[PDB]
Order: structure tokens, then C-alpha cells, then sequence
């Protein structure tokens, strides 16, 4: 499965079948590192939801001390020392104020629910595209070339462990768009023409793996007069040794 | 400079506030402008570590309408910042002042600087040069996404009236409002369960990992 | 009508390199409101009577501050994908491709490209700067300049955290990274590659072989340059409506708030000074409370509509950030995601 997902990002499977121990150790070390990076320090995006909901309920409770234009904020003090005909006005003022408070709370809850629904739809798409498969979208399942994802349950949320491929230890090489050998322009099949200074090779884009330029590695199109940056080289045909 | 007609005494703007007034003794027109103007913000590094603050006056051009002048007066495009020392370095933003200026509690005093976008870099473009990696790193990163919020229900009778029977009787003229509020809250409550089911219930077969933990070296 | 047959196909013999524009709002204006100065002003009696709605005013300010921080978060998310400011080399040899219309011009006080300057000159803001002094509009200038009228009623506009120069620097770094390394700088260490080779790779991304470009390089370069020039001309000639609408709606909302101070709300007058003079405190309290309730409801309506608009702008900014990450930092296979045709 790891070899398949390596093929998904443009790196051949033999790299992994040759470095399996190194990749396994790197993955285990990365899991250990995220263990420590989580233990030491935060889940603020998830703590914010509970903090906001608790604060909304607390402020709804606290807004019961507002007079709303009445002589007192307690219905008991309104109902005692006032008879119904003139206490009804104060009770109506308080009712209107508290109704407005409830309506405001409901509106804020609806807006926050819409935002959370957008987040939940994004999480569902993220799960379906990174956990149930491999995504070719850039920067969708982490920074780099996506390999897989692991979902973890969190209070009021989901947490993804994105396994990504990040290249390192680059090197300088000389390049050319085409090689023409016998008056015919040869272009790489699934690689790029590179040179270590004296000899010319064709290698895959995301990993240095030089190979000799043969008739299987390249294909012919045109002559040596159309393309601009062509250079001269020999293209070894693996048939003369077989007939010699 | 306004010229009132002989029958006019006051002048009003679009907000109906009085703007021009004729002096009844000298017969000259005068304009009334409010005394309060300008925004004020306070920058604090936390009361558990220091008491020192800096105040940002967003409508003052210091080259005044200030509470106190002190020292270290620095002009920014977001206003006049007083109480902070200007530095020529560039760090990541800590407390956003505005207009590209941020503040921090460094060496103690409060300092203000222009935020740095990042390390300057240049890629050596050439006509016949390419860079191809020889190694790789497998990195694991965390992405946290909220999925749901707390489900709440509200009783108007208990919130507004409590145990007051007179108030409860007077509340019968607003029952449609409570029906609407409870309907909206119920919609939110069912939507949260739908969100959780949509995100986590993609597959309806509970696969289990077997006791043969031979994953080729990968430890889960 | 398509002349369908079971033994007939149509295969193209030529192509067109077309450039299209797509406009996406990313942020809106950050505003804050002073409850005391809006509802009451300099009225001490009204300020004392307003002390029964402090939680409401704290809620309004909390919502507005949340929106203000959210706008900065959206801008950072869209433009701060990479934290390395790549610079373009002085070697402007890109194989015939000309980027002079999208690369910075050092002849300007800022470092904006021509097209960027053309865009900046076609959107009219409402605040030329953010320092409007008290002495600048003192007298008859008030109630004539809408910004001063808003400020005298407690409606303030806060400046963005990232200035236009920094945003232009971010865009220039992104452009340089793309034209110098391809899509490799969005996934790790940036690896240099010639632009012809990058375009040959990106042709391979759409199912056409690289020899087509390696043989028609000059024609493709001329077509690309002509398309860029045509885009510049079509922008100059005609619009940025989606961006003008944001500023128009914000200005209209603020001016509506200012104008809504002329409503009586069932009182004997709409001005606190006329209520307070010729009425004694206990019976002027009724009118003051009516005005306070009306103006607080107006502020609530403004805050609610601002929240809804902020949600819409958040959706737009999320889409813009995704489009940046998938079309600028790489090549997208999604149909009609980064233009009409094969991206
Ligand atoms: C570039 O790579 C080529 C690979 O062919 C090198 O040429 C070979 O080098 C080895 C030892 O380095 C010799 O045993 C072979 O005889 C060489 N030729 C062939 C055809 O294999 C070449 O030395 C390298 N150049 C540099 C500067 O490293
Ligand atoms: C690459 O090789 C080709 C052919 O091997 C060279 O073509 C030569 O071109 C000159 C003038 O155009 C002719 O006089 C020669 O006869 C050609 N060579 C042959 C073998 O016929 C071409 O010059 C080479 N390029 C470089 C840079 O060396
Ligand atoms: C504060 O006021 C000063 C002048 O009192 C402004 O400085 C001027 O800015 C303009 C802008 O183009 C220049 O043309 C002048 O040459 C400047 N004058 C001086 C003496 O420097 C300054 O810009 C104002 N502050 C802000 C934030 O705008
Ligand atoms: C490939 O080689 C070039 C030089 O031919 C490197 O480019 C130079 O890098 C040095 C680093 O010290 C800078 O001082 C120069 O300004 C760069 N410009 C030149 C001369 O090209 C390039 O960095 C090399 N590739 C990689 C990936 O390092
Ligand atoms: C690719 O990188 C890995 C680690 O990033 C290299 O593995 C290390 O090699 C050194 C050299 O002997 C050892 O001391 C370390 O113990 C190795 N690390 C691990 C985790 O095994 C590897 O050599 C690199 N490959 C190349 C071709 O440079
Ligand atoms: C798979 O790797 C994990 C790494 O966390 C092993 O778990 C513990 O790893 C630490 C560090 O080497 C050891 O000190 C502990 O003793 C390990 N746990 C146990 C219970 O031994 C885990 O053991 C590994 N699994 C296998 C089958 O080797
Ligand atoms: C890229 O295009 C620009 C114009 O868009 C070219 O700049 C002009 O070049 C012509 C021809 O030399 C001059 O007559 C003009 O004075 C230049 N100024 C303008 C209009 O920008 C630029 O030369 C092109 N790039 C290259 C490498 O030629
Ligand atoms: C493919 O289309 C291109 C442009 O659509 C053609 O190139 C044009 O050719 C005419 C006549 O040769 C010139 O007048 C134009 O200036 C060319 N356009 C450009 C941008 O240079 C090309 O000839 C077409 N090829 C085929 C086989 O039909
Ligand atoms: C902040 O101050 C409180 C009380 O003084 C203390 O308990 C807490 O540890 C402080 N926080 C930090 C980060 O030091
Ligand atoms: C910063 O650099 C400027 C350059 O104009 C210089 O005038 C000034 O003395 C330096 N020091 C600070 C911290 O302003
Ligand atoms: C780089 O320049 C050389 C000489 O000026 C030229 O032959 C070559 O084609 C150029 N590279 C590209 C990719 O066009
Ligand atoms: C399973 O065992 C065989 C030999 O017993 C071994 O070659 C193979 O690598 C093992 N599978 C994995 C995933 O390591």
C-alpha cells in the first residue's frame, strides 16, 4: 500500500522497496515527535467552541439584572408594592427586554451553527479525500505530497495526522530539453535529462536515480533544428549487444 | 459662513442635531462641533507579568489631544503610539497595532516594530540548471477541525417569568416567538448530530485490526 | 448540433493559450462602535441611564472585534502561504515568455506591477488614509464629510494589519517562486527549473506531449505575451464590481446608521438636548429610554448584518485560499476550477 501511494506522487516503488527500514523508522519517529509536540503544548480551535457556548449561556443568565426601563429587575419586587393595573407596564417592559435577549442569543447561535456546519462539511470532505484515499490537491491534506491521513476523535472536533512527503538534500545538475543522436530529437518518457558534468542521464523528477539513455527511456519526434536548447549525446540501443 | 434667512434661527444636519445657531445679541452665525473625537486603544502584556501599558491614539498626528505625554512618542500610520520604544529590527507579530506595526514585551519595556514577512530568499534561475532531490523526509502534521457545538434548549416561561403566574399569564401574547426560538434551537440540535454522523459514519462496517501486528516495521 | 456517428471522431490540429481573470473578495472593513457616543453622545443623564445595557454593548463590541480579527486571519491565510520572500533574478531570459506586466516595476514609489497598479486605480475607497485629525474637520466641514460625520457619532474604521506594500511583496514572492521553480516550492525546498521545462511538464499534466511545446515554443510564447497584453487592455477598458460592492455596502451601512439617528422611535423629539430642555428628569426618562431602545436595536441590526456579510466574506476567502493553493502552487485537474479549459 505504501508503494502504491509512493507511485501516486510520482516516485517509483523501488525507492520504498529499497529504503523500507528507513521509511519505517522515519514514520515511527514522526509519530513519537507528534506525541511530544502534543503533550508539551494546543487545541485552541476546539476549546474556543466550548468557551463561546459557555460564555453565551453565562451572559444570558447575567442579563437578567437589566431593568429594561422598569423600576426594578425582579418580578417579585415589581409584584409586591405594585397592583396589577400599574405593575403590568413594568412586567411588559421586562418581558420585552428578556425576549430581545433570547432572540439575540438565538441569532448568534444560528450564525455559529452555520460556521460549524461549514467546518463539519470541510472535515467530511477531508476525511473522504485523505483517509479513504489519496488526494492530489496541493495543500489539502498537509504541506507536501500527500501519502495518507489518520483520524482521531477529539471533544467537539476531529484531528487528522497527515503523512506527507517532503523532499530534502537537493543537488545541482545541468539540464537540456532534448537529446538528438542521429538527426532525430529524443525526449524523455517519464524523466528529465541531467548531467553530472561529463555524462548525460535521465532521471525521475522527485528523486535522483540516474539511468542510461536508451530507446526505451526516450521517444523520437523531429530533427535537430526545431527545439532550442538541444545537446548532443549517444543513445544506447539495447539490441546490438543482443545480436553481437 | 452660512447665511441664515431672517426668519431662521437654528440649523440641523441629516441626523437632526443642531449644527448652526444665531447669537440673539450679535446676530452672527456660529457652528457647533462636538468635543469628543478619536479612538483610543491600550496595549498590555498581561497584568500577571507587568502593569506597564501603551496607548494608541488613532486620530492624532505627532510630528496634543492626549491624556499624558510621557516619553517615547512614535508616529505610525495607525496613529500616535505613546508608551512604547521604537526599534529597527524585524520580528514576528506578537500584538497587532496596525498598519504593519506590532508590539511586544522585550528588553523591561514595551517595543514596537515593523513585522517581518519572513526570511529573504533567492532561487538561482539558470537556462540549463535543474535541482533534483537525493533524499526525502516523511513528516506528520496535525490539522484540527471543529465538527459540532453544544446543543441547547430554552424555556421562555422559566427564563422570563420564573414561578410568577401573573407574568406567565401576561406572556401568552408572545407564544409564537417561543415556538420560533425552540424550532430554531431544535434545528441546530439535530444539525449537530447530522454533522457528526456525516463526518464519522462514512463506512458502516466495523473492521478490526488483527493480533498479527506485523506491518513491515510501521508501528501504529 | 453535433454530427454524431459511431465511427467518427474530431481531433484538434491547433490550440489557443487563453488568459482569463477571476475576482474574489478576501476581506472587508474593520469597524468598531462606541455605544455611549452613538446612543447618547455628551449627555450625562443619558450615559447614566445607559448603564442598564452594558452587557448588550459589550456583546456588540465583542462581535465587532471578532470580525476585525477574522479579516486579518483571512488575509493572512490567503497571502501568507509561503514564509520565504523569493526574488526574481536580473536574468529576464524566460525562453520568450514576458512577465513584465505581472512582475514588479522599480520605477514606482511602491513595487507594484502595471496590472496591479491598473487594478489599484480602478477601485475607489472611502478612507484615503486612517489619520483624520480633529482640527482637519472643525466647523462647517462636519456634517458635510461623511467620514467626519461617522466619527463624531462613534463609528470608526480600523486599518488593516497587513499594508498594501506587504501584500504586494507576498504576491511578488509567490510569482517569483512559481516562475523560477514551478510547483515545487509549495511542497518543500524550492528547486530551480527552466520555465520552458516547467511549461512542458504542465503540458504533460493535461494529456499533451512535451514535444509539442518544445517544437512550438516561439508560437506559444508569442500567444502568451499577446494574451497578457489583451488581458491588460480588457481590464483598462472595462469591471471590479465584486470588489467595489464590499466597500459600497460597508459605507452604505455606516451612513444608514448615521442617518437612523433622526428617528423619534415614539418620543416627543429625536434630539436628547430638546428632550432634556423643557422636560424634567422623571418624565424625560421615558423619552430617553425610548430613544435608547431604538438606537440599541439599530446597532443590533447593524451588527447582525455585519456578521452575515462576514460569513459570506469568510466563504469567499476560503475559496480564494484554496484556489491559490491548487492553481498557483500547483496544477489542478478539476474542470472549471482555475478557468475554462485545461488549466
Ligand atoms: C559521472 O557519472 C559517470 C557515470 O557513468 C562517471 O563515469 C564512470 O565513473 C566510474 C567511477 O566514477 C568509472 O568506473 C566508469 O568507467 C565511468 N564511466 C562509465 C561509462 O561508467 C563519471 O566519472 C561521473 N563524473 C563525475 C565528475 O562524477
Ligand atoms: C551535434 O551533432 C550534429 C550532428 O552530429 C552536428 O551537426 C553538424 O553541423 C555542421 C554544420 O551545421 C555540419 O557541418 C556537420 O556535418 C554536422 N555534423 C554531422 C555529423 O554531420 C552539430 O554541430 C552538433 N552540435 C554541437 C553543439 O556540437
Ligand atoms: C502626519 O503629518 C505629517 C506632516 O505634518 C505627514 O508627513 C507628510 O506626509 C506627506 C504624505 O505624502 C508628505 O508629502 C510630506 O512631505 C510629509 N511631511 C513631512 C514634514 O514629513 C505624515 O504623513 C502624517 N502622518 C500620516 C500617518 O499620514
Ligand atoms: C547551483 O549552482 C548555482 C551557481 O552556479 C548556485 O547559485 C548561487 O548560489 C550561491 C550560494 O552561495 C549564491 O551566492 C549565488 O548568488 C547564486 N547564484 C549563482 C551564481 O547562480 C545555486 O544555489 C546552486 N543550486 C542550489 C540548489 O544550491
Ligand atoms: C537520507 O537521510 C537519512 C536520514 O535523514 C540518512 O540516514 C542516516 O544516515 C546516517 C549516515 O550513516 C546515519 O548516521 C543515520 O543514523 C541515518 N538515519 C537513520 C534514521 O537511519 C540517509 O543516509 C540519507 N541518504 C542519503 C543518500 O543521503
Ligand atoms: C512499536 O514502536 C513503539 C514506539 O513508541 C513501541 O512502543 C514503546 O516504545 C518505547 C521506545 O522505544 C519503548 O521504550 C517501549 O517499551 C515500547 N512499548 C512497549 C510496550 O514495549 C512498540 O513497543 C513497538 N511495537 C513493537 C511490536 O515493536
Ligand atoms: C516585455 O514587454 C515590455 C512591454 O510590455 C517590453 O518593454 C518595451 O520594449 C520595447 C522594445 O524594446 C520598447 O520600445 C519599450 O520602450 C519598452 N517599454 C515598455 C512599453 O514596457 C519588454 O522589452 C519586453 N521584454 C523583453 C525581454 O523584450
Ligand atoms: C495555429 O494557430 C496559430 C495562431 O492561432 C497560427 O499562427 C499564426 O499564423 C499566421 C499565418 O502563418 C500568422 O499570421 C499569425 O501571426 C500566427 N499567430 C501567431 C500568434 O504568431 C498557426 O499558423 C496555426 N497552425 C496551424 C497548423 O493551423
Ligand atoms: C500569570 O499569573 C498567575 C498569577 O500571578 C500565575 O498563576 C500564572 O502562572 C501566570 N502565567 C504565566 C504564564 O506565568
Ligand atoms: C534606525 O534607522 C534609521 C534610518 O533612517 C536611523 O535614522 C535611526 O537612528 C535608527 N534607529 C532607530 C531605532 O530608529
Ligand atoms: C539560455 O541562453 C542560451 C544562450 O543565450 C540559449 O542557447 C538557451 O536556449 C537559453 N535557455 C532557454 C531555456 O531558452
Ligand atoms: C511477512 O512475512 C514475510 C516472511 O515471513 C516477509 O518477507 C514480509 O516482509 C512480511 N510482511 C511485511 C509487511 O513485513
Amino acid at each position: 500500500q505504501m508503494a502504491y501511494r509512493f507511485n501516486g506522487i510520482g516516485v517509483t516503488q523501488n525507492v520504498l522497496y529499497e529504503n523500507q527500514k528507513l521509511i519505517a523508522n522515519q514514520f515511527n519517529s514522526a509519530i513519537g515527535k507528534i506525541q511530544d509536540s502534543l503533550s508539551s503544548t494546543a487545541l485552541g480551535k476546539l476549546q474556543d467552541v466550548v468557551n463561546q457556548n459557555a460564555q453565551a449561556l453565562n451572559t444570558l443568565v447575567k442579563q437578567l439584572s437589566s431593568n429594561f426601563g422598569a423600576i426594578s429587575s425582579v418580578l417579585n419586587d415589581i409584584l409586591s408594592r405594585l397592583d396589577p393595573p400599574e405593575a403590568e407596564v413594568q412586567i411588559d417592559r421586562l418581558i420585552t427586554g428578556r425576549l430581545q435577549s433570547l432572540q439575540t442569543y438565538v441569532t448568534q447561535q444560528l450564525i455559529r451553527a452555520a460556521e460549524i456546519r461549514a467546518s463539519a462539511n470541510l472535515a467530511a470532505t477531508k476525511m473522504s479525500e485523505c483517509v479513504l484515499g489519496q488526494s492530489k490537491r496541493v495543500d489539502f491534506c498537509g504541506k507536501g505530497y500527500h501519502l495518507m491521513s489518520f483520524p482521531q476523535s477529539a471533544p467537539h472536533g476531529v484531528v487528522f495526522l497527515h503523512v506527507t512527503y517532503v523532499p530534502a538534500q537537493e543537488k545541482n545538475f545541468t539540464t537540456a530539453p532534448a537529446i538528438c543522436h542521429d538527426g532525430k530529437a529524443h525526449f524523455p518518457r517519464e524523466g528529465v535529462f541531467v548531467s553530472n558534468g561529463t555524462h548525460w542521464f535521465v532521471t525521475q523528477r522527485n528523486f535522483y536515480e540516474p539511468q542510461i539513455i536508451t530507446t526505451d527511456n526516450t521517444f523520437v519526434s523531429g530533427n535537430c533544428d526545431v527545439v532550442i536548447g538541444i545537446v548532443n549525446n549517444t543513445v544506447y540501443d539495447p539490441l546490438q549487444p543482443e545480436l553481437d | 459662513n452660512k447665511k441664515f434667512l431672517p426668519f431662521q434661527q437654528f440649523g440641523r444636519d441629516i441626523a437632526d442635531t443642531t449644527d448652526a445657531v444665531r447669537d440673539p445679541q450679535t446676530l452672527e452665525i456660529l457652528d457647533i462641533t462636538p468635543c469628543s473625537f478619536g479612538g483610543v486603544s491600550v496595549i498590555t502584556p498581561g497584568t500577571n507579568t507587568s502593569n506597564q501599558v501603551a496607548v494608541l491614539y488613532q486620530d492624532v498626528n505627532c510630528t496634543w489631544r492626549v491624556y499624558s505625554t510621557g516619553s517615547n512618542v512614535f508616529q505610525t500610520r495607525a496613529g500616535c503610539l505613546i508608551g512604547a520604544e521604537h526599534v529597527n529590527n524585524s520580528y514576528e507579530c506578537d500584538i497587532p497595532i496596525g498598519a504593519g506595526i506590532c508590539a511586544s514585551y522585550q528588553t523591561q519595556s514595551i517595543i514596537a516594530y515593523t513585522m517581518s514577512l519572513g526570511a529573504e530568499n533567492s532561487v538561482a534561475y539558470s537556462n540549463n540548471s535543474i535541482a533534483i532531490p537525493t533524499n526525502f523526509t516523511i513528516s506528520v502534521t496535525t490539522e484540527i477541525l471543529p465538527v459540532s457545538m453544544t446543543k441547547t434548549s430554552v424555556d421562555c416561561t422559566m427564563y422570563i417569568c420564573g414561578d410568577s403566574t401573573e407574568c406567565s399569564n401576561l406572556l401568552l401574547q408572545y407564544g409564537s416567538f417561543c415556538t420560533q426560538l425552540n424550532r430554531a434551537l431544535t434545528g441546530i440540535a439535530v444539525e449537530q448530530d447530522k454533522n457528526t454522523q456525516e463526518v464519522f459514519a462514512q463506512v458502516k462496517q466495523i473492521y478490526k485490526t488483527p493480533p498479527i501486528k506485523d506491518f513491515g516495521g510501521f508501528n501504529f | 448540433s453535433v454530427a454524431y456517428s459511431n465511427n467518427s471522431i474530431a481531433i484538434p490540429t491547433n490550440f489557443t493559450i487563453s488568459v482569463t481573470t477571476e475576482i474574489l473578495p478576501v476581506s472587508m472593513t474593520k469597524t468598531s462602535v462606541d455605544c455611549t457616543m452613538y446612543i447618547c453622545g455628551d449627555s450625562t443623564e443619558c450615559s447614566n441611564l445607559l448603564l442598564q445595557y452594558g452587557s448588550f454593548c459589550t456583546q456588540l463590541n465583542r462581535a465587532l472585534t471578532g470580525i476585525a480579527v477574522e479579516q486579518d486571519k483571512n488575509t493572512q491565510e490567503v497571502f501568507a502561504q509561503v514564509k520565504q520572500i523569493y526574488k526574481t533574478p536580473p536574468i529576464k531570459d524566460f525562453g520568450g515568455f514576458n512577465f513584465s506586466q505581472i512582475l514588479p516595476d522599480p520605477s514606482k514609489p511602491s513595487k507594484r506591477s502595471p496590472i496591479e497598479d491598473l487594478l489599484f486605480n480602478k477601485v475607489t475607497l472611502a478612507d484615503a488614509g486612517f489619520i483624520k485629525q480633529y482640527g482637519d474637520c472643525l466647523g462647517d466641514i462636519a456634517a458635510r464629510d461623511l467620514i467626519c460625520a461617522q466619527k463624531f457619532n462613534g463609528l470608526t474604521v480600523l486599518p488593516p494589519l497587513l499594508t498594501d506594500e506587504m501584500i504586494a511583496q507576498y504576491t511578488s514572492a509567490l510569482l517569483a517562486g512559481t516562475i523560477t521553480s514551478g510547483w515545487t516550492f509549495g511542497a518543500g525546498p524550492a528547486l530551480q527549473i527552466p520555465f520552458p521545462m516547467q511549461m512542458a511538464y504542465r503540458f504533460n499534466g493535461i494529456g499533451v506531449t512535451q514535444n509539442v511545446l518544445y517544437e512550438n515554443q516561439k508560437l506559444i510564447a508569442n500567444q502568451f505575451n499577446s494574451a497578457i497584453g489583451k488581458i491588460q487592455d480588457s481590464l483598462s477598458s472595462t469591471a471590479l464590481g465584486k470588489l467595489q460592492d464590499v466597500v459600497n455596502q460597508n459605507a452604505q451601512a455606516l451612513n444608514t446608521l448615521v442617518k437612523q439617528l433622526s428617528s423619534n422611535f415614539g418620543a416627543i423629539s429625536s434630539v436628547l438636548n430638546d428632550i432634556l430642555s423643557r422636560l424634567d428628569p422623571p418624565e424625560a426618562e421615558v423619552q430617553i429610554d425610548r430613544l435608547i431602545t431604538g438606537r440599541l436595536q439599530s446597532l443590533q441590526t447593524y451588527v447582525t448584518q455585519q456578521l452575515i456579510r462576514a460569513a459570506e466574506i469568510r466563504a469567499s476567502a476560503n475559496l480564494a485560499a484554496t484556489k491559490m493553493s491548487e492553481c498557483v502552487l500547483g496544477q489542478s485537474k478539476r474542470v472549471d476550477f482555475c478557468g475554462k479549459g485545461y488549466h
